[PDB]
This record gives C-alpha cells, sequence and structure tokens, in this order.
C-alpha cells in the first residue's frame, strides 16, 4: 500500500494529511525529499490535529536572542508535539520514519520545514 | 619513494577465479579488518587565534570523518579575554553541537560523534556578543579526533 503526494511549503507553513481509522499493529512508513528550492524536510505523526506553528515559533524566539542551543531545544519541543518524527534519516537532509500504530483509531501526518542554519559568515536560524 | 592512493582488494578462499581479478562476492565471509580489534589512532592539533575588531567571526574546516569516529575541541583564552561562543556545523551550516561552559568557567568544550558515512564539519568561534571594540583578544584552540584526553594531552600534537 503506497501513495504519492506533492506540495509546496511557504515560510514554514506545514501541511496536514489524515490517516483515517488505522488498526493496532500496523506499521507506517514515511519519506520526504526536496525537489526544488532550499527546503529542509521534517515529518511528524500525531493523534489530535494541532498546528505546531505556535510552539515551534518559540524555538526561533529563543535562539534568535541567545545561545540556547537549537538542537537541544528542537528535540525537546518535538518530543512533546509529536509521537514520532525524523529530521535527516535519509539521503542528505531528507527524512524517513517508521512508526508502529499504538492503538486503534485515526492519526495525522505533519509535513513541513525544520529550523536550520545555512550560512558560514554568521549564525541565523 | 613510496606511493599514495586508494585501492580495491579482492580476497578469495578456494576460489580460483579470483586471480583473474573479476571475482564477485559469494559465500560466507572469512576475513575482517584487523584494526577493529584495538583502539584507533588519535590526531591532535593546537592553534592560536586572535579576534580583531573587524574579524570577530572565524570558521575552520575539518577533514572527512569515518563512521564511528569522535570529535573533541576546547578553547582557552591567553589572558583576561572574555570566553567566546563555540558551535559545530556541517559544510552547509546545519548545526550539530554547542559548546558547554565548565564549572571552572575559564574554558569551553565541545563534543560530537559520527553517524553518517562521511562528515564534513566546520568549527565556529565568534566574539560578537555585542559591539565593544575590546582590541586584541587572543585565544588558544585545541582540537582532536579520537582523542578524548585533550584536557591533559601531555604529548606534542601527534598524527596529522
Amino acid at each position: 500500500r503506497v501513495q504519492h503526494f506533492t506540495g509546496y511549503i511557504e515560510d514554514g507553513r506545514g501541511i496536514f494529511y489524515s490517516l483515517p481509522d488505522m488498526k493496532q499493529g500496523d506499521i507506517i512508513y514515511a519519506s520526504m525529499q526536496n525537489t526544488g528550492g532550499n527546503l529542509d524536510p521534517l515529518v511528524g505523526i500525531m493523534a489530535e490535529e494541532i498546528d505546531p506553528a505556535v510552539s515551534l515559533g518559540q524555538v526561533l524566539e529563543k535562539a534568535l536572542a541567545s545561545e540556547n542551543d537549537l538542537i537541544s531545544e528542537l528535540t525537546a519541543v518535538a518530543d512533546r508535539i509529536f509521537l514520532g518524527w525524523d529530521d535527516d534519516g535519509g539521503k542528505g537532509y531528507s527524512a524517513s520514519l517508521e512508526f508502529t500504530i499504538p492503538r486503534d483509531g485515526t492519526y495525522h501526518i505533519f509535513a513541513g520545514s525544520t529550523i536550520t542554519n545555512q550560512r558560514l559568515d554568521k549564525f541565523q536560524p | 619513494t613510496y606511493t599514495t592512493g586508494s585501492f580495491q582488494l579482492i580476497l578469495g578462499l578456494n576460489a580460483p577465479q579470483v586471480i583473474s581479478g573479476e571475482g564477485e562476492p559469494e559465500g560466507e565471509v572469512f576475513a575482517s579488518l584487523a584494526s577493529l580489534e584495538i583502539k584507533p589512532e588519535a590526531h591532535v592539533q593546537e592553534l592560536e587565534i586572535r579576534l580583531d575588531k573587524d574579524t570577530r567571526y572565524l570558521t575552520q574546516h575539518t577533514r572527512n570523518l569515518q563512521p564511528g569516529d569522535t570529535f573533541h575541541a576546547l578553547v582557552e583564552p591567553i589572558g583576561e579575554a572574555p570566553l567566546p561562543r563555540l558551535r559545530l556545523t556541517d559544510s552547509g551550516g546545519k548545526p550539530l553541537a554547542f559548546g558547554l561552559i565548565d564549572q571552572p568557567g575559564e574554558s569551553v568544550e565541545l563534543n560530537y560523534t559520527c553517524d553518517q558515512d562521511i562528515c564534513e564539519l566546520v568549527v565556529h568561534v565568534d566574539g560578537t556578543d555585542g559591539q565593544k571594540d575590546s582590541g586584541e583578544a587572543v585565544y588558544r584552540l585545541l582540537v582532536g579526533i579520537n582523542a578524548p584526553n585533550l584536557r591533559e594531552s601531555g604529548q606534542t600534537p601527534v598524527g596529522s
């Protein structure tokens, strides 16, 4: 059972995908690859659909003002928002995820952009 | 003289087609790398850097690291210069680690471990905490690969 999707991400505004009525014991697989631009894929899975924008924005708020160590603050926030996630598990910066369906019900898949730095003259997430 | 370069080695056991140079892998393995039975060689380097008024940001590129390797670095000021910030990023700028201030707050240390097949790392040292023109602040940088003993090296910089 394989399905394809294509989309566009603008300024860290993610896209939700619905997985209606999965059964306990199923295994979900995900992979997200960049096909244009400077996008850095991120994927997460959760039960109740809530917009991560408000929570992820505080991570950019903290790093922009201090040291804060982004890789620490992002992991802590992600481990709360999502039941499972992956940043760079694939070839390059592409993500890949394996997730065993805990119980019976429906879940949501979140695709979007992570917080990264892409400069060597100065640090700016 | 000697010679340098990369090589491909094909070993066979009771497989007379190997001497032709075209033997495809088959069967169950019989030989392994010998170096894996002990500890890897350490490489240590020490450098002195200075952050001028217009040169408060500095970056250094590191050679490729094999999977399973480890990376360490520490910075200690020459004198009363304030402690700068330290972080580790790849060649694209993706962060990997951040420096930790020790309880005897006179130096900063950094640590990382290798997961991918090849890692190209960049070490960032900056003193742009504000806009003060402190002048001629100078720091000492010590770095090592597979060398967790950078705190008390003892030996002169070994390896490459």
